[PDB]
């Protein structure tokens, strides 16, 4: 496929993510734990490895600020 | 992969052979030359290991049912 | 076979055009057409019969585009451009067995029109729009194949003198759309009304309060209608609720000087109420309404003026110019005429007004008036004039077949076709008339040898030159779309 | 079979259709509907092609294939089509001739189109003559763009920077090749051109800052702080200091892959990770210098530049692509380290430093410099033509017939089979304007097969003429468009074996 | 002769009527055998003036004969 | 419509036959009657073909063929109908996609035929290697042909005469280039080779009999009293002397036809008929010599020797095929004058001057040394072989390929698909063999293209080898057969537009 030429980008996207979800001790990996979300649009050289859910929000009203504060070092 | 299935088969049976006992396979996609274990080509034991037992655990519930039993559609 | 399906299409055309040809000319032969309604008609007009027989073949229908083009541009010659275009679909059967692509057949084509035009125009004699002797009697012979006669000597100088006054010079195209044919109850053939200005199809009002009569006033164009809204203290409350209504539309009437205004018929609802009428009675300002959705279109080029949607958007630029606006009823007619708008954007667009007793009178006149319109408007584009009959047919078939010898190829035989296939017109008109086909073609080419259009001029036969100059360019273009088309498929 | 056969006949029948439309002397066809009052003519290929409904699932996918051609440039939607469709009679006859699966066939075209690409650029010409015309429309466009934008304060210092890394490039016009490198406390009119590769965080402590002859090498390897997650594995040692003694014999088997890196010639070493101090020591004596924080951008905007490619192992050693760079100076700005690379040979490319007051003025910069350039250099390849009339049409089918010459068994038919479809223009050409396609191709051939030839297709004269001198040019990005469109396009028909037929709606 | 020849039969017609008209009255025909040009006079091909003259009376009078009959009467058989 | 189906399409349904049944592993076919019994089982073209019966009418075409290739050899009549098949199968795609007439394609066999018979003449090899041995016995064959024969009273002297009459040819070996004298009053026994071509008949009175550096003109023509025959014409004349001025006339329009040979420069002229003196006598004052009764063989074999040409009319002054030669001698033996030409350049022939006492010798001598040389001659094209195995029928390709590349219009695609036929006789070869034929003709061609003329391909192991080592060798004298015979029997095919059956004996 096309994706062969930046094929060296998606290979260390599945280095640390197995690592993560899957201990040494059962060795095993769970489908419920892997989500998979994809949009049309855009290109392949901007997929990043997320460590955590993506969750797309639009923050509702706009003068909500797009970082959260740390709250006095909490 | 467009070749004759006799004459590479017979071919992957003399090197195993009267040469030495290695792992030489059929290489679907044209590449530099034979013998994979130059060029770092490896697959899971375990993920082979579990294709022949599903292999054969369909293989006789296909021959254990000697009886087609079938309803109409009204 | 990709050729052979255009072979199936170029018969079933042949077999279109031998129909109309059997109509060409006067003495032609009538074709009977019974539409599926129950309607039927019968006339030897080409256009009428093309546009009623309801063709479903996809490339017959294009003689129908091109006899709509032959009347809106020449507006003669509607019969004779079909037999002219299966002419040359007759000649390419014989071409296509000889191995020839119809590329070749139709880029010479090109070349041989636009030959045929320069060849006439030698032959032609230039004639001035300055002589009005001759313009008179080239609209009075028009008029000679309508039961009025004696009568139609009057109608010659009416046609003549619209035209001259948009002529002016160099104005290539003369749209004729602009020049309506007025068809109203009573009068007579010789009683008529220039109105150099402009004529509406409506009458006045004939109720109490109306002016219909004003000074120097400002014609406007509002599609808008004042009536009631329609989407018993009480009784006072709904007519308080009303008056209002119609007073605030009435208030920036009067801040904007509208003398005369007029309004769009509207069958739904009512178009004008009878409380509007007495409240602009007043204010002297005269009203129109149940005016025609047709001349909105139609009032918007003559009088320079724009539509008004909405009376927020509605301002003074607007308005039209009249001098003085009256209402001058020979006989029952009550209508308004017009005079000295004299607009700088707008033209002098002139409403020919035509009156009768019969309803068979102001009929047959008009398609008369409007065929005389086209021959004089094909003079204005085009200067000269040649002897119809397909005498000039003749020359230039015998001119093309001895200067195909200068070329060389595919080509030159192309030439030695396409002069054959002009002399199916003249041929025509000899089998329609009774006369024998073969002997009265052979008399053509012997005595056009020594004379040069040489007699119809006694017989007052002119045709126009544009007349045959687009019979052979909208046919070259007419058989160029025919054999282009290799296939044809299922597409929706 | 059939599967094919709607592939092929089924598509040939409908590319038929628009076949007879190619050129302005094309012919033309009827769009008739049920009620056939709604029908309509026009010379449109896209149009006949997706206005007719088609229940064959085959001929639906070059629908959607043709659009991509009409988003992307818009120009040559109808020739896309009609040498796709030429591509199929020739396979036609290669399958049934074989019964092998077409994939091999496949690879067949792509080392064809190959030699039909450098075959048009070494006889391509171009419009850029008189390029002080060209070059004061370039300042003036660019500072139409900076309008609305921060950078709209000096336009003439910005639009000479964008000047300058435009026309000196020589080569692609992508983004790749030029460095975006920005740093904070500084102001925009310090900003200057560099020709070089600028890094920042300077690599090595001991390690000297000037470097002769450097030689660059891709790879990808953790030399420091293996096992990363020990949690879950069962360990099993008498003491504690086996635990370690076993991440070092892990380790002590890389020496096999370092002694490869010396084995190249190579002075400098290039990894991602990190590298343990034994190994790092060892890179002194071999005189081997250990980048470090390449990243993976930069990483393939290097190889390109110099020359390399990139590979995460060693298939074997001695053999590889390598780039090399003559001087690399190691400089500080901005209390920041730097990295500057220059001496690369056949090196084309360029680097701006923008310097903002801020994060949000970088990030702002960064987005308005590509539009900017991206409309710049579109012109590069707009109204850059070829010469045409048939001409470069048959220099791609003698550039097929040198592979011809050295090729394998079973890939002769496959190759020699595509430069027929490329003689398959002119005989549609001259038969859609009325001539005769075997005396002209024939003869079109025969002269351009060695040398000299200047000739083409003259449909004036229904001969072949010379075009150079009637002035008959072609664009060339025309030419790359169809020939990628219509190479992809036949690739989709050919890997798909089996056509399901589609629901009938 | 033309397209037994592998020559274009209208667009060979088209040109001895071209080479005998502004060049020069003369006698150019089809080419029996390959070549580049016209004016076979150069080869010396000649034919009998009696031959030629006696072709076009026979076909002159055959033509006529066919016109004679008008009708097909053809017997069974017994 | 479907009269080029039967002599095309209907054709390869007889060809295909004797297709398979091509080769030693060749496949077989089976005929068999009506009761079952009488059947048999053989590889033998000539024997199925005709024991078939045929309602093709267009099939009685090549049954006529290989009755001719029987006489010359018995060897390869299965291969003349192989041939002959594939130019019929590729006339197909030469109708419908080339519309090319058929008498030009048949033109461009003949061009490809002439570079494929000396593109095989080079490559050829003989077993005459060491020809003292071979030399030697040549002349012992000879003598066993004498039995019987008056020849046979002295071996030694008659037979040598016969040994240099061959081998010094250097050239066709056919009797044309041998002439034959029979003359009287003499004894067998001296009898000697000569070249100097001796005939009868003298030329000239006064004229000398030795000519330096002469000028040979070959024509024929009629320069006195034309109009043999007087019987039956009617002079009207006023006078006596009036009627000799119409021949007075005639001689002064011979100075139209001398001053073509004037200006040839030449000093000797050829003439079958007679000459006037006024004519002649114009002659002596130019130094020109008219050659008298030349017969039929006197002018070609002229021609031949001297390189001249056989065309008895001048279509242009000064272009024309000329000779010389260095000495013309004349001398007398037997009383009566004999003319011994010497120094004809690149003259290549033999004349054996066989002198009797009496007519029956000179028959009987004549008839003899004919069927001795016949032996003598058939030894070139005896044992003489080229290198086979798809050797010869790839080199064949490459000069067609020569000739393919300078061409017309109309030629083009005949020429190229003559390529394609050759390379099908190794394919079929190969399809019996049980190998795969596309690959190993693909590999051929590319090998031969760039040197290494002498491959072929290996039934045995299925790969390229060289065949010199493998020692597989196939006669020349049945490769020109071959095409002989299928450039005739196709020459009849292509011309056929109609199909006339042929009325049952």
């Amino acid at each position: 496929k096309i994706v062969s030429k930046d094929h060296d980008r998606f290979a260390e996207m599945a280095v640390e993510a197995v690592i993560n979800v899957m201990d040494k001790d059962r060795k095993d990996v769970d489908f419920d734990l892997i989500k998979m979300q994809g949009r049309v649009g855009g290109s392949i050289s901007d997929s990043k490895l997320i460590n955590g859910v993506i969750l797309d929000k639009d923050f509702s009203h706009p003068q909500m600020p797009k970082c959260v504060l740390p709250k006095e070092g909490s | 992969s467009g070749l004759d299935p006799i004459g590479t088969l017979s071919t992957l049976k003399s090197k195993q052979l009267k040469e030495k006992i290695s792992n030489i396979g059929v290489d679907c996609l044209g590449y530099g030359s034979n013998d994979m274990k130059e060029l770092f080509v490896v697959d899971p034991f375990i993920g082979k290991k579990q294709q022949i037992l599903l292999a054969t655990q369909l293989c006789r519930m296909i021959l254990k049912i000697d009886n087609v039993i079938i309803s109409g559609k009204d | 076979k990709p050729q052979e399906v255009r072979k199936a299409n170029i018969i079933a055309a042949r077999s279109v055009a031998d129909a109309i040809r059997t109509s060409l000319g006067p003495k032609g032969m009538d074709k009977m057409i019974k539409t599926s309604r129950g309607e039927i008609i019968i006339s030897n007009d080409g256009h009428t019969i093309l546009k009623q027989m309801a063709i479903l073949h996809p490339v017959a229908r294009m003689l129908v585009e091109v006899s709509a083009a032959q009347d809106s541009e020449a507006g003669d010659g509607t019969t004779s451009v079909v037999i002219l275009t299966g002419a040359l679909l007759g000649a390419a059967e014989r071409l296509l067995n000889k191995g020839i692509h119809p590329t070749i057949i139709a880029d010479s084509f090109q070349s041989a029109a636009k030959r045929s035009v320069d060849i006439l125009l030698e032959m032609c004699h230039k004639v001035s729009l300055s002589d009005r002797e001759q313009l008179v009697r080239a609209a009075s012979t028009s008029l000679s194949s309508k039961i009025v006669s004696q009568y139609s000597s009057f109608l010659a100088p009416l046609a003549v003198d619209s035209v001259l006054k948009i002529s002016d010079e160099n104005s290539k195209n003369v749209d004729l759309n602009d020049i309506r044919l007025v068809k109203k109850v009573g009068g007579t053939i010789d009683d008529t009304e220039m109105i150099d200005g402009v004529v509406l199809t409506q009458t006045a009002i004939k109720s109490a309060g109306g002016p219909t009569r004003k000074e120097k006033a400002k014609i406007g164009l509002i599609q808008f209608q004042i009536s009631p809204p329609k989407p018993v203290r009480q009784m006072d409350k709904i007519l308080k609720e009303e008056r209002a209504y119609l007073l605030n539309i009435c208030k920036k009437i009067k801040k904007a000087k509208c003398n005369v205004l007029l309004i769009q018929k509207s069958i739904l609802r009512d178009a004008v109420n009878d409380l509007a009428l007495h409240f602009l009675s007043k204010l002297n300002i005269m009203v129109v309404k149940d005016i025609e959705r047709e001349e909105i279109e139609f009032l918007s080029k003559g009088l320079g003026c724009k539509p008004i949607a909405d009376i927020e958007l509605f301002t003074e630029d607007r308005l039209g110019s009249a001098d003085l606006v009256e209402e001058i009823d020979s006989d029952g007619s009550k209508i308004v005429r017009v005079t000295g708008i004299r607009n700088n954007n707008a033209r002098p667009t002139v409403s020919v007004v035509i009156r009768g007793a019969n309803n068979m009178i102001i009929d047959e006149t008009e398609r008369s008036l409007h065929d005389a319109l086209c021959v004089i408007r094909c003079l204005v584009k085009e200067r000269g004039l040649i002897a119809g009959g397909g005498a000039p047919e003749i020359e230039i078939s015998r001119r093309l077949s001895k200067e195909a010898r200068s070329m060389e190829g595919v080509q030159a035989f192309i030439w030695q076709e396409f002069a054959s296939a002009l002399e199916v017109i003249p041929t025509t008109l000899a089998e329609n008339a009774g006369l024998n086909s073969i002997k009265v073609v052979t008399e053509l080419r012997s005595k056009h040898e020594n004379g040069e259009l040489n007699n119809t001029y006694e017989e007052h036969i002119l045709q126009p030159v544009l007349v045959s100059t687009s019979a052979i360019t909208l046919a070259s273009e007419c058989v160029k779309s025919i054999l282009r088309i290799d296939d044809i498929a299922f597409s929706r | 079979e059939n599967a094919r056969l709607s592939a092929f006949v089924g598509a040939i029948a409908v590319g038929d259709l628009v076949k007879s439309t190619l050129g302005p002397k094309g012919m033309d066809k009827l769009l008739q509907s049920a009620s056939s009052n709604t029908c309509m003519v026009t010379n449109d290929g896209a149009t006949i092609l997706k206005s007719i409904p088609l229940d064959n699932p085959a001929a639906k996918v070059l629908v959607n294939i043709s659009k991509v051609q009409d988003d992307e440039v818009g120009d040559g939607t109808t020739s896309v089509t009609v040498l796709s469709a030429e591509l199929l009679r020739e396979a036609e006859k290669l399958i049934d001739q074989s019964k092998i699966h077409p994939q091999t066939i496949i690879e067949g075209y792509r080392l064809a189109s190959a030699a039909a690409l450098d075959a048009l650029t070494k006889a391509a010409v171009d419009n850029s003559h008189d390029k002080t015309m060209f070059r004061e429309d370039l300042i003036h466009i660019a500072k139409t763009t900076l309008s609305s934008k921060i950078l709209s304060q000096d336009k003439d210092h910005f639009a000479e920077l964008a000047t300058n890394a435009i026309l000196r490039l020589k080569g692609s016009t992508n983004l790749e090749h030029i460095q975006i490198i920005k740093i904070l406390g500084g102001k925009l009119s310090d900003s200057f051109l560099d020709e070089g590769f600028i890094l920042a965080k300077k690599f090595g402590n001991n390690q000297p800052k000037r470097i002769e002859n450097a030689k660059i090498l891709i790879a990808n390897t953790t030399l420091d702080t293996d096992k990363v997650k020990i949690f879950g594995t069962k360990f099993k040692v008498d003491s504690t200091a086996k635990l370690a003694q076993l991440e070092k014999a892990e380790r002590e088997k890389m020496k096999n892959k370092i002694a490869k890196i010396s084995k190249f010639g190579i002075n400098t070493f290039i990894n991602r990770q990190l590298i343990y101090d034994y190994p790092e020591q060892l890179f002194t004596d071999l005189g081997i210098n250990s980048i470090e924080h390449a990243d993976f951008e930069g990483v393939e905007r290097l190889a390109l530049v110099t020359g390399g490619e990139v590979v995460s192992t060693f298939d074997e050693p001695s053999k590889c692509k390598l780039g090399e760079c003559d001087v690399i100076e190691e400089i500080m700005l901005g209390e920041q380290p730097f990295l500057k690379f220059s001496g690369c040979k056949a090196g084309e490319a360029c680097t701006i430093v923008l310097r903002g007051a801020t994060d949000q003025t970088l990030d702002e910069a960064e987005r308005s410099l590509h539009d900017a350039l991206s409309v710049l250099s579109q012109t590069t390849k707009e109204t850059r033509t070829v010469l045409g009339g048939g001409c470069a049409e048959m220099v791609m089918s003698k550039a097929v017939d040198t592979e011809a010459q050295n090729i394998d068994g079973k890939k002769s038919l496959a190759v020699e089979a595509f430069a027929r479809a490329l003689r398959q223009l002119p005989t549609i050409l001259a038969d859609n304007a009325g001539f005769d396609s075997s005396e002209l191709v024939s003869k079109l051939r025969s002269s351009i097969y060695n040398g000299i030839s200047t000739s083409g297709l003259d449909l004036n004269n229904g001969t072949i003429a010379d075009m150079r001198q009637l002035g008959i040019v072609e664009s060339y990005k025309l030419k790359r468009a169809v020939v990628s469109s219509a190479s992809e396009a036949a690739e989709v028909l050919l890997r798909v074996d089996n056509i399901i037929r589609a629901r009938p709606r | 002769l033309a397209e037994n020849s592998g020559l274009d039969p209208i667009g060979t017609l088209s040109t001895l009527k071209s080479k005998q008209l502004k060049e020069k009255i003369s006698n150019i025909g089809v080419d029996c055998l390959g070549y580049g040009s016209n004016d076979m006079k150069e080869l010396f091909v000649v034919d009998p003036f009696i031959g030629k003259k006696q072709q076009i009376l026979l076909a002159t009078q055959l033509c006529r004969m066919i016109l004679k009959i008008d009708n097909v009467i053809i017997s069974g058989k017994d």
